[PDB]
C-alpha cells in the first residue's frame, strides 16, 4: 500500500459532498492534546 | 438558484494565514459567512457592497443569498443522521431599542435566528450569551465574549457543530509514540494513530491527498500532505476553487498505510482588524457604515470574533465554531 504518514505540518478540511461546502479548514504546524 | 463555490473559504484561509503568526490555523468559513450574511440584510450602499465583496457574493441579491444559506443549512442538518450536525443562529440586541421587523423576520425566516432583547449592563447577560454558545457547541466553545462594551447595540451569532465517526476507525491498541516535525523544524513526540485501509487518494506537484469519510460518507476530511522540502504555506497560497476541484475529481479508492497524530487545536480571531478589511470589507467597521435595515440609529461593526475547536482521535472528529458580529452605536 501507499504510505500517508502525517509526521510533519499538513492542511486539512471537513467538507460535505452533495453541497460541496467546506465546513472547516486549517493547518497544523504543532500537535497539541 | 445560485451555484456558490468555495472561493470564500480559500480566500479566508489565505488571508488569515498571511496575518496570524501561530503555528496552527483553524477556521469555519461557513460560520463566518452565515453570521455576516445575517448582518448584511441590514446594510445599505457601499456598506452592503463591501460586505458582499468580502463574502465573495457580489452579483447575488440578498434574496438569493438568503435562500441559498437557508437551503444549505437545512441540507447539512439532514444529509447524514449518523453524524451530529448543529447549525444555530441568534440575535441579541439592546432592550428598549427599536429594531426593524423586515430585518428580524428575514433572519427568523432564512437563518432560523433566535431573537432576544437583553439588558447588556446586567451581570446575567454575559452568562446568557456565552451559555448559548456552549449549548450549541457541546460545551467545546464556552465563551465568545469576555466583555460587553458600553455602546453595544446588537450581537449576531452563529454556531456550527460537527461530530463524526470515521467509516474506518483506528484501533487504540495500534496508536504509538512517534515523532512529529513542527513548522519551526524542531521535533515533538506525539500519539501516532495507524491503520491500513481503503481511502480516497490522489497527488500533484506539491502533495499527497487523502479523503477520510465519516458516517454515511456525506461528510469527509481531506488531508493535504506536502512532499519533503515543500511547505503548507505554499499549499495554502496555491489553493483556490480550480485546484480544489482538481483534487476532488482526482480522488481514487486506494489501499493506504495511514499514520495520523491524535490532535486538538483551539483558535481565536478578531477578523475585523486586518483579514476582512484585506478581503474588501472596510466601511462596515467605521462610523460611516450604514445599516438602515436594522435601525435608524447610527451603528457599525466593532468586532467579528471567530472561535474554533477541533479534536481528532481514533473514533472520529469533533469540531465547532462560533462567530459573533458585534454592532455598536456611534
Ligand atoms: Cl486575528
Ligand atoms: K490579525
Amino acid at each position: 500500500p501507499i504510505n500517508f504518514h502525517i509526521n510533519k505540518p499538513f492542511v486539512f478540511a471537513i467538507r460535505e459532498k452533495s453541497t460541496g461546502v467546506i465546513l472547516f479548514i486549517g493547518e497544523i504546524g504543532e500537535v497539541k492534546e | 438558484k445560485i451555484e456558490k463555490d468555495n472561493a470564500f473559504a480559500f480566500d479566508l484561509l489565505q488571508t488569515t494565514r498571511k496575518h496570524v503568526t501561530e503555528a496552527n490555523v483553524f477556521i469555519s468559513p461557513l460560520s463566518v459567512s452565515m453570521a455576516l450574511n445575517m448582518t448584511l440584510n441590514g446594510a445599505a450602499g457601499v456598506t452592503a457592497d463591501e460586505m458582499k465583496t468580502a463574502l465573495r457574493e457580489t452579483g447575488y441579491t440578498m434574496e438569493d443569498i438568503n435562500e441559498y444559506s437557508h437551503s444549505l443549512r437545512e441540507a447539512l442538518l439532514k444529509v447524514d443522521p449518523s453524524t451530529t450536525i448543529g447549525m444555530a443562529n441568534s440575535i441579541w440586541y439592546k432592550q428598549g431599542e427599536l429594531v426593524k421587523e423586515p430585518f428580524i423576520l428575514a433572519n427568523r425566516t432564512h437563518y432560523d435566528a433566535e431573537v432576544k432583547a437583553v439588558d447588556f449592563s446586567s451581570p446575567a447577560t454575559l452568562p446568557a450569551i456565552n451559555g448559548w454558545c456552549a449549548q450549541k457547541t457541546n460545551d467545546k466553545i464556552t465563551k465568545i465574549l469576555d466583555y460587553i462594551p458600553g455602546n453595544a447595540f446588537m450581537y449576531l451569532i452563529n454556531a456550527v457543530y460537527f461530530k463524526g465517526i470515521w467509516v474506518t476507525q483506528f484501533k487504540k491498541s495500534d496508536t504509538k509514540r512517534a515523532p512529529f516535525r513542527k513548522a519551526d523544524g524542531t521535533t515533538q513526540e506525539v500519539n501516532m494513530m495507524a491503520q491500513k485501509s481503503t481511502f480516497g487518494y490522489t497527488t500533484d506537484e506539491c502533495c499527497q491527498y487523502l479523503e477520510m469519510d465519516y458516517g454515511n460518507k456525506a461528510f469527509s476530511m481531506i488531508v493535504m500532505l506536502p512532499n519533503e522540502g515543500q511547505t503548507t504555506r505554499d499549499v495554502i497560497e496555491q489553493l483556490d476553487n480550480k485546484h480544489w476541484s482538481m483534487i476532488i475529481k482526482g480522488i481514487r479508492p486506494t489501499q493506504v498505510s495511514l499514520r495520523m497524530p491524535r490532535f486538538k487545536t483551539e483558535c481565536k480571531y478578531g477578523l475585523e482588524k486586518k483579514i476582512l478589511p484585506e478581503m474588501g470589507m472596510n466601511v462596515p467597521f467605521t462610523e460611516t457604515a450604514d445599516f438602515p435595515g436594522i435601525t435608524d440609529a447610527a451603528i457599525f461593526i466593532s468586532r467579528v470574533i471567530h472561535k474554533t475547536f477541533v479534536q481528532v482521535d481514533e473514533e472520529g472528529t469533533e469540531a465547532a465554531a462560533v462567530t459573533a458580529v458585534e454592532m455598536v452605536k456611534t
